[PDB]
């Protein structure tokens, strides 16, 4: 009578050269598209 | 966020515990089979 | 163990014999306790056979549990848990009693809680129970052989050690106030020891 | 007096009573189905 083994990870070392077209860079860049994109000098996205 | 229920149950392939391998089995020689379409919501 | 045939089927049955291999007494896993650490409560779980009890019910396997109707990770409290010990034997016919030159018969009988080891190896033993059939005889399913029969064993709940000459088993007898006043009334006797030894042979 | 055990539940092919066509059917539009085997001795 025992319970269920566990799974985990954590970073070490820094994979391949990551590629323009995958799914973790699309993220990246619209996280930074909604951060940062200005109009009229405004932080449009992030106020509302 | 077409998804369906599963057809069979997922304790046999889904080995969790040792004993659960105890649990699958019982009354002798009967294998166990939980039939198609177990599940309820 | 010899006249013992298919006619005394689900009848209470009194079996003489010779005990030829016990078996390990080991635990039986009855009620499962668990705890969850997210939430600070304890679980339970109930677990039942087909041995420990008399008219047959409708299966119910209820699998252990892992984890909690939320999605919780569960932990086991082995010392809140429940076990029960068990025990199966085997009986046959005395070499006093069986037919020479013949091979013997014997049959099985599985033992529960507080009758788990009263016995050892090559004891004579009056076994009184229930004697039972259990499963089904490869009806079921399709099952093309057809050479296996039901299978069958005892539910025992009385056992007996008998003694016998040149056997392991001694003999006891129960002392009344009567035995003991009379023994008390001769041991005052100066002869005592002329008497007892002239009652021999 | 190889003779098996029914496969499937008899109800549905016994048609013993009106009842029992009402009692075969229940909770909306799910069919009844005992599984293959159902039988115990």
């Amino acid at each position: 009578s025992f319970d269920r083994p566990e799974i985990y990870s954590a970073p070490v070392l820094q994979g391949e050269s990551p590629n323009d077209d995958d799914n973790t860079e699309i993220i990246k860049s619209f996280k930074n598209f909604i951060l940062e994109f200005r109009l009229d000098s405004q932080f449009i996205y992030r106020d509302q | 966020n077409t998804v369906s229920l599963p057809r069979s149950c997922l304790s046999t392939i889904e080995s969790e515990s040792s004993m659960a391998n105890e649990s699958n089995i019982g009354d002798e020689s009967t294998k166990k089979n939980c039939g198609p379409d177990p599940y309820i919501i | 163990p010899r006249t013992l045939t298919a006619q005394h089927l689900n009848k209470l049955v009194s079996v003489e014999g010779i005990v030829t291999k016990t078996s390990l007494v080991r635990p039986k896993l009855i009620r499962s306790v668990h705890y969850a650490a997210k939430t600070g409560r304890f679980h339970y779980r109930d677990y039942t056979d087909a041995t420990t009890t008399l008219t047959t019910r409708i299966p119910t396997p209820a699998i252990y549990p892992t984890e909690d109707t939320e999605g919780n990770k569960l932990t086991t409290e082995y010392g809140y848990s429940t076990f029960i010990d068990h025990q199966r034997i085997t009986v046959q016919e005395m070499p006093e009693m069986a037919p020479a030159g013949q091979l013997p018969r014997s049959i099985d009988v599985i033992l529960d809680d507080d009758l788990v080891d009263k016995t050892k190896p090559g004891d004579r033993v009056n076994v009184v129970g229930v004697f039972k059939s259990l499963g089904a005889g490869g009806m079921n399913q399709s099952n093309s052989n057809t050479l296996i029969g039901f299978k069958t064993l005892i539910l025992g709940n009385t056992v007996y050690p008998l003694h016998a000459r040149s056997t392991g088993v001694a003999a006891r007898q129960m002392l009344t106030d009567f035995d003991i006043r009379n023994i008390n009334k001769l041991s005052k006797k100066k002869d005592i020891f002329d008497i007892l030894s002239q009652s021999l042979a």
